[PDB]
């Protein structure tokens, strides 16, 4: 039983026609203080999964420590660690799944909430969710924090249902994606102007884009904007 | 209490007032507070006194048992990591708040111990309620290059800012010289300022004044 | 929020960020934090929107009803005003007040009210949850009687650390100019502040 | 809900010369309703007296302790505890319960039978040991019984002048005090001998 | 890790003798002699600083040991049990006793308890017995002056004198001829170093000897002043220039 | 929060003579464990040859003491300069007193003076009004340690007839102001001693049909 | 019932033979932070008289005004308002006092300790001391704050009785409030190097020194502390 | 507490102020808040005294040990060593420690390691209570690969202006210099980094 306090605010995600596209800024907040912007809160492990993290980076840094580890052993006596016995998406994320629900149920959680992103070896997508609570599901789309109230309305115009996923390209999909990070970037005030974002395509593989930017803001309108209801000039 | 640590130019002194207090109630008007860990290394306490003399002990065993052991005059880095370590673990719980002095063989020093576990280095400190008054005329008349009889006077006057202005403090100071080449020197009630004062009057009793029932020798022996 | 009002040669200088929360929520980016209570009187809130705003509110009705019986009223004046409903109500408001204004005879003036219902005058002033970590670059950078350009540049760099850090502030710098010359009103967005 | 003060009592100790005084009240109480006029406070184990006021619970658990240690003391060292060593014995047991100690504040007497010495000292209830060459108070009634020792004490008072001294200063102490009283005993102590008064004094 | 002798290594035999006790006692026989003398105002115990290579160190070889500023101990046997057991019996002294009565244990009930811990090696799991005996020297206040022998077995004795090691018998037989109950400290010093001459094979000077007495207290070795109730350790173990100064006798 | 309260310590003691009074105060006035001066007397001439002391928290004891004066004079310019009996005044007081039943004074309340008969009196009030004429009362810090011994010395209680055996009590002559003075100051240096409270000075205002004497003497300073 | 903002620490204060001398930093603390600089705690009114306030700054202005205000009503209908009817030490200590137990008896008190320093028109010296309970109390050396811990020990040691004080000159008494304040600046967290210092001679009248520094600092011992136990370097 | 590790060209230097508080009293003005854990890794301390100092202490031993065992440690590895501790035993600490190190083949390096557990390896870092208020200041004046008179002028500036304004920091400003050279101890006292 514990408190946060480096954090980690929005991560999110959506899954296209051929893979999956999770984001997530690159800021470690400090209460209000907007600490440390050099902050990689996506975890690429091996080639097919991304998980992104959002919540105490402490705990998240710990996770990252983990998975590593989880890479490593799976290598250990498996001539086959690179070809059918690959960690899958599934895997990790079942593996995950277990410790947050371990960690609460011994009143000591991990303080994070979790996106596993990724392609099974089948081709097909994996999209979860899991946070300190032990709690899992998933979603053509999933975001954590401000994200579930901001950015999965968006999403979810691109991707209403499943039948939406094969429709929807990644074109569209990662445009969708940046918007949301703007829109986040705009209404969130624990966020960053740089983010990072990756695409899992089963095509083309892992793509792991880093120093985007949020840009085209509109902020003129506000010079058009004073006082607070009486005043002119 | 008001305690007080000077090091001088071949040494270091330390001094205590000699006033034990139950709330408002003095309990013991002449107690010492200053513990011997080993023969030259002497520490004084504030803070819940059971603790101030169990903690001096228990490490004063064991710098004993140490010294035996290596075959070695104790250090006063040894006592001072021995008691912060024991403090640390009891999470500030054993209430000892200590200033410990000494000479050993790599020289003289002054040292000051919390109840939690941390430590401080300097050439005059103060512990306790007159800590205030005290290191007001140390901060005032502290100077380097000192001499035995001139850190005597320092440290003798610090506490006497703590007898006389604060009410956790009063009636004596102990003294104790530790230098470089001779015997730690203890002076007990170096100063006895507050003597009381020929009572107006004698309470002493006429015999039989007392009302008695019954009266019976009891039997101490096999 | 992050506010500042700042005195030079001609005369002086209010800034803002343009972001109210409410948590981490930002209710508002495009706030106007620059206040009017005369014509040459202005003011930088923080605090409680609504204990600020009606404050302000307040104040301009008194200024107005003193300037039609005593003509302009001295920046002092203005200050003096804020005080007394900052002070006398500190029970029930969360106002941390910048007061700032011109004359001819006293040039640029700034006057800081905090938590207290105390007044202070300066030669700058700096408020609001940002103003901690520009205490020290403010200190370090502060020349008096600069010029408009210096002064609307030690603002400019000053609030974009406040905004760089504290997350309570962002959007767009605001800034309003008090000169003989009357009333000028600047902004500053994002991409201009950010990279410097 | 404040141990130290669910029963009552007192104990007072003080020296004289080539001899030291005991006593304390007789009462033993649960808060207001007064229930024995016989739980005396004092005890001894050999030539050493000890006294222990506080929660009468701890108050015999004490007791009977430093029975079974003392006795195991003779059957080792061949000898008789002294009041110095004793003290000791009880400061470091009070100790061994620092984080949840005897509710107590024993007070130990005694002459030294080799040196022939008058020997005092009391304790708080996790063991600091006050030693003093005057006297040492304990019990609900303890401020009242500073007040007393401290004006009626001189020093080297003969036995039976002691006697005096010591009866008056608890007598007295012990009527300022709701939960002290219903009878009190005295004992002198001196190398040669040791005799004990029991004390007429108010019922209330 | 895995200690899986939790029986006993000392048995009774079917004649009745522990032989590991036996043999024990046999390797202290085989010993180095050292010896004990009570005289009316002290003790003294002494012993043979035999040095292996003349590159060994004497004062390195400490056969000598303070266990309480008021006690001293010495041995015969093997010296590695020896130097444990010291420490034991320091650390017990504190343990057993400074920390609960606030002063050093009485000599035999110090040497009780080393006796205690002899035993337990006689029938613990997983041990053999310690291969010493101890001569212990001490004062307390209430039993005055003291010496003690403790074997191997757990067992002890007071002595007026005796000694244990090599040359045993002939130095107890030439202790039982010189000891009366009138011997100033000085004299039994004196006596002890004529005891060791004869079991002393080789050289025989101040730093091929070692001694202690147990005698008056020495303030000036107390380190520190101020508490008149407070005097030195009575323990005080010789200077080489000591033992040859006296050895013109 | 604001904590309307504080204490400032002090020790107060009345004895009625026969044909006097006496009402002593220490003159010491502390914060905790601080000494805000050394001479702040508490003990107070009122007029009509009545003294009044109110111990406890000092700002409120002030209040009541100026409250009181301002009575005495009120009630000369409302009953032809009547003199103000102390029966009266006591009865004054309890009315001021009961005034701030539901925000109290903060304090011990002692008058004295010579009743109409010219007896020596002395009144005690709690905080909040209640009261009652007696022999002697010490109220404050310290009164729980001068309050047995004054049971013992002046109403020679527990004391019966040597050789009686607790069949016939001590008799209790009456005292000279003279001999009730030592009384005081051997209870108030026994005060000083035990008690961190009190200290510093003691002065006692004696009030004879002559009128209101006033005497000083010092006391421990630690 | 409030809680104090802009705070001011000690005041401290003596008598010597011929008047007293009074003196305060010239700080407002905002908590931990050390905010303003500029603050004159010590408020002159008239010429026999200095008041020294610590405490809440904002109860302290309206103290400040009070006084003012007092000035201006004395002055009404007083051709003796500059003599014989002028302003006493003993009057404006009165009134503030009055005002304080007042304020404390209505649950909102006036959030400050204040000493009253001055000549009375006698010759008198005028020393008192009132706080934010309507306490009052004299001595002849006085302070508020830490300057009640640290100061008062420094100053007794100069006046310890009331026959000190004729024996007290003004140098000696200047002295000692000199070296109290570099004490405070060497061991109060809330306080400040630059401090006004004002005498009230009872015949030299008010001098009143703004903008003095602590000066004559031992710090070179430092350079010989290393470590906190066994670090050698 | 005000701290700070900064690394420039021919390594790193720390830098602290040197008192510390138990309330408003301070109870050590001459403290040494800069710690050595290896003969060319230092750290700055922050937070709870007794905490900050046991842990020290501990990770000393660990590197001693580590150095028997495996020759020189690397700064990373202290950095880990002291983020075990931290973030393992995060119930029951109170520390803020920054870890500084010179080792030939990175040359100078910062770790971070706040509250919680999380390490961070960065140009520069600063902690402790005066931190706050220079966060404008250094994010504006600093720059990589300073000389090394320029780093302690840097610094000295920094940590003036932190002591400024935060009332829990003062005394001396204490540094110790970390280059391939060696190890050099500063010492800036009052009358000298006050008229900066
Ligand atoms: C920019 O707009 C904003 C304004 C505010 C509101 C600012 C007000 C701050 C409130 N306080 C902080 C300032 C300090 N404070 C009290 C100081 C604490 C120290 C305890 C203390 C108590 C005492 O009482 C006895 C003292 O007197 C001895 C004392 O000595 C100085 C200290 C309490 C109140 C908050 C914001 O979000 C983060 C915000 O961003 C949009
Ligand atoms: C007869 O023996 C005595 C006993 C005592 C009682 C024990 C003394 C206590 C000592 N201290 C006084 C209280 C102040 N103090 C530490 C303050 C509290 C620390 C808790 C804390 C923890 C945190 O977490 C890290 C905090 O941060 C959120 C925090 O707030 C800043 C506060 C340390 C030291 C006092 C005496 O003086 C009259 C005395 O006479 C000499
Ligand atoms: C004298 O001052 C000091 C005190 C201390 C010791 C106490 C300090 C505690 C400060 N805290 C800062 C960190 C913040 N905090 C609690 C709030 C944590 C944020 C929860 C959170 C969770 C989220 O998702 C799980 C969020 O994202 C959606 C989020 O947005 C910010 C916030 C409390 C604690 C330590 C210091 O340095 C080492 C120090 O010097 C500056």
């Amino acid at each position: 039983t514990q408190q946060p306090i480096v954090t980690g605010t929005s991560v999110i995600s959506m899954k296209y026609d051929n893979g999956v596209i999770i984001a997530a800024d690159n800021l470690g907040s400090y209460g209000s203080l907007l600490r440390f912007n050099g902050v990689e809160r996506l975890i690429p492990v091996g080639d097919n999964t991304v998980v992104g993290i959002s919540g105490d980076i402490s705990d998240m840094q710990h996770i990252e420590r983990l998975l590593k580890d989880l890479v490593t052993e799976n290598a250990y006596d498996n001539p086959l660690a690179d070809a059918e016995e690959a960690l899958e998406p599934s895997y990790i994320f079942e593996y995950l799944a277990t410790v947050m629900y371990q960690r609460r149920s011994k009143m000591n959680p991990l303080w994070n909430a979790i996106i596993v992103a990724g392609v099974q070896s089948n081709g097909d997508q994996f999209l979860r969710y899991v946070n300190l609570l032990g709690v899992t599901y998933s979603s053509p789309t999933l975001a954590t924090g401000f994200g579930a109230h901001m950015a999965n309305p968006l999403l979810r115009k691109v991707v209403d249902r499943e039948s939406d996923i094969p429709k929807t390209t990644v074109q569209v999909a990662e445009e969708a994606i940046v918007n949301a990070m703007r829109v986040l970037y705009y209404r969130d005030a624990r966020s960053s102007r740089n983010f990072s974002l990756a695409i899992i395509d089963k095509n083309t593989g892992l793509t792991f884009k880093k120093n985007l930017q949020v840009e085209n803001m509109k902020w003129d309108f506000a010079k058009d904007i004073k006082g607070y209801g009486t005043q002119k000039i | 209490t008001t305690i007080v640590g000077v090091k001088f130019n071949n040494g270091v002194v330390i001094a205590a007032d000699t006033r034990s207090t139950q709330g408002p109630i003095v309990a013991d008007k002449n107690c010492a507070k200053l513990h011997r860990i080993s023969p030259k290394i002497w520490c004084a306490g504030a803070g819940t006194a059971a603790d101030t003399e169990a903690v001096t002990q228990l490490i004063g065993s064991n710098i004993e048992l140490h010294s035996l052991y290596t075959s070695r005059e104790p250090r006063v880095v040894s006592a001072l990591q021995m008691l912060k370590q024991h403090l640390f673990k009891y999470q500030g719980h054993i209430g000892a708040y200590l200033i410990v002095a000494g000479v050993d063989p790599t020289g003289s020093h002054l040292f000051s111990i919390h109840a939690h576990g941390s430590t401080d280095v300097g050439y005059y400190l103060s512990l306790g309620s007159g800590s205030l008054a005290a290191m007001a005329v140390l901060e005032s008349h502290w100077k380097q290059d000192l001499t035995k009889e001139e850190a005597i006077k320092l440290a003798s006057d610090a506490i006497q800012a703590g007898i006389w202005n604060d009410l956790g403090s009063g009636s004596n100071v102990d003294v104790c010289v530790m230098e470089i080449g001779k015997d730690a020197e203890y002076l007990r009630n170096y100063l006895t300022p507050n003597v009381r004062e020929e009572k107006q009057k004698s309470y002493k009793f006429p015999r039989g004044t007392t009302a008695v029932l019954k009266e019976s020798i009891v039997n101490i022996c096999d | 929020t992050s506010i500042m009002a700042v005195t030079f040669k001609d005369g002086v200088i209010l800034g803002a960020d343009s972001r109210t929360t409410t948590g981490a929520y930002i209710a508002n980016r495009v706030t106007d934090k620059l206040t009017r209570v005369h014509d040459k009187i202005w003011c930088c809130r923080s605090g409680s929107a609504a204990d600020t705003q009606a404050i302000a509110d307040i104040v301009q009705y008194h200024l107005e009803l003193y300037t039609s019986q005593y003509g302009t009223p001295s920046t002092e004046t203005a200050a003096s005003v804020f005080k007394e409903l900052c002070y006398e109500n500190k029970d029930n408001l969360t106002a941390g007040i910048i007061v700032a204004g011109y004359d001819d005879k006293n040039k640029g003036e700034v006057y800081t009210i905090p938590l207290g219902g105390s007044v202070h005058k300066l030669p700058y002033a700096i408020a609001g949850s940002g103003s901690t970590f520009i205490y020290g670059y403010c200190d370090k950078n502060f020349r008096e009687n600069m010029s408009k350009e210096e002064t609307v540049d030690f603002i400019k760099h000053s609030l974009s650390q406040a905004i760089k850090w504290d997350g309570s502030s962002g959007g767009v710098i605001r800034m309003v100019v008090l000169t003989a010359a009357g009333v000028e009103r600047l902004i500053f967005y994002p991409d201009e502040y950010e990279q410097l | 809900s404040d141990p130290s003060s669910i029963n009552g009592g007192i104990v007072v100790a003080m020296t004289g010369k080539d001899c030291v005084a005991i006593a304390c009240d007789l009462r033993l109480g649960s808060q207001s309703l007064g229930v024995s006029n016989k739980f005396e406070k004092i005890f001894h184990y050999g030539h050493v007296f000890l006294g222990i006021t506080g929660l009468a619970t701890d108050v015999t658990t004490l007791n009977e302790m430093f029975r079974y240690k003392t006795n195991l003391y003779k059957l080792k060292e061949e000898r008789a505890i002294e009041p110095e060593t004793f003290t000791q014995l009880v400061s470091s047991s009070l100790y061994e319960r620092r984080f949840g100690p005897y509710f107590v504040g024993p007070v130990v007497a005694g002459i030294n039978s080799k040196s022939g010495k008058p020997f005092i000292a009391g304790f708080d209830l996790i063991g600091c040991i006050d030693e003093a060459k005057d006297f040492i108070v304990s019990g609900t009634a303890s401020d009242q019984l500073f007040g007393m020792c401290e004006s009626l004490y001189e020093p080297n008072l003969e036995p039976e002048d002691l006697f005096e001294t010591i009866s008056q200063a608890l007598l007295n102490a012990a009527d300022r005090d709701a939960l002290s009283g219903w009878g009190a005993v005295v004992y002198i102590i001196k190398k040669d001998e040791v005799v004990k008064r029991y004390l007429k004094m108010r019922q209330d | 890790m895995t200690d899986r002798y939790s029986f006993s290594l000392t048995t009774f035999s079917p004649s009745g003798k522990l032989g590991q006790i036996d043999y024990a006692l046999t390797a202290v026989k085989q010993g180095v002699t050292s010896l004990g003398i009570k005289a009316t105002n002290g003790v003294v115990i002494a012993t043979e600083k035999k040095s292996s290579s003349p590159l060994a160190m004497s004062e390195t070889l400490s056969k000598v040991s303070l266990l309480t500023p008021d006690i001293g101990a010495v041995y015969s046997g093997m010296g590695p049990d020896y130097r444990v057991l010291v420490d034991k019996s320091r650390k017990v002294a504190h343990t057993s006793y400074k920390r609960i009565y606030g002063e050093y244990p009485p000599t035999k009930l110090l040497v009780s308890e080393v006796a205690k811990i002899m035993q337990e090696a006689t029938q613990s799991g997983g041990v053999r017995p310690f291969g010493v005996s101890l001569l212990i020297a001490g004062h307390d206040e209430f039993n005055g002056f003291s010496l003690y022998q403790v074997d191997p077995s757990g067992s002890y004795f007071p002595w007026k004198a005796t000694a244990i090691g090599k040359g045993s018998v002939a130095a107890k037989t030439f202790l039982e001829k010189r000891w009366n109950d009138e011997l100033e400290l000085e004299d039994a010093i004196h006596i002890a170093l004529l005891t060791l001459k004869e079991s002393v094979e080789g050289e025989f000077n101040g730093d091929t000897i070692e001694l202690a007495i147990i005698g008056d207290e020495n303030p000036d070795l107390l380190g520190y002043t101020g508490i008149p109730t407070d005097k030195g350790p009575r323990f005080r173990k010789l200077t080489s220039q000591e033992i040859n100064d006296r050895l013109e006798a | 929060q604001f904590n309307p309260y504080g204490d400032n310590g002090g020790t107060i003691l009345g004895i009625a003579g026969e044909d006097f009074a006496v009402l002593a105060g220490d003159t010491r006035n502390i914060t905790d464990y601080s000494i805000n001066s050394r001479y702040e007397p508490k003990v107070f001439d009122c007029g009509d040859n009545i003294v009044m002391s109110a111990n406890g928290f000092a700002a409120d004891g002030d209040a009541l003491v100026k409250r009181f004066k301002n009575s005495v004079k009120w009630y000369h310019f409302d009953h032809n300069d009547k003199k103000l009996s102390i029966n009266s005044a006591a009865r004054n007081i309890q009315h001021l007193l009961y005034g701030k039943r539901f925000f109290p004074y903060y304090v011990h309340t002692i008058i004295a003076g010579l009743d109409e008969d010219g007896k020596g009196a002395v009144y005690s009030f709690d905080p909040v009004g209640s009261y009652e004429r007696e022999q002697c009362r010490a109220g404050g810090a310290a009164a729980s340690l001068i309050m047995p011994f004054l049971d013992n010395q002046v109403n020679f209680k527990n004391q019966y007839e040597p050789g009686t055996n607790g069949k016939v009590k001590k008799p209790l002559k009456y005292l000279s102001v003279e001999e009730v003075i030592k009384l005081v100051r051997d209870s108030f240096t026994s005060a000083t001693e035990r008690h961190i409270q009190v200290g510093d000075g003691l002065e006692i205002l004696i009030v004879t049909k002559d009128g209101v004497r006033k005497e000083f003497y010092e006391l421990k300073r630690d």
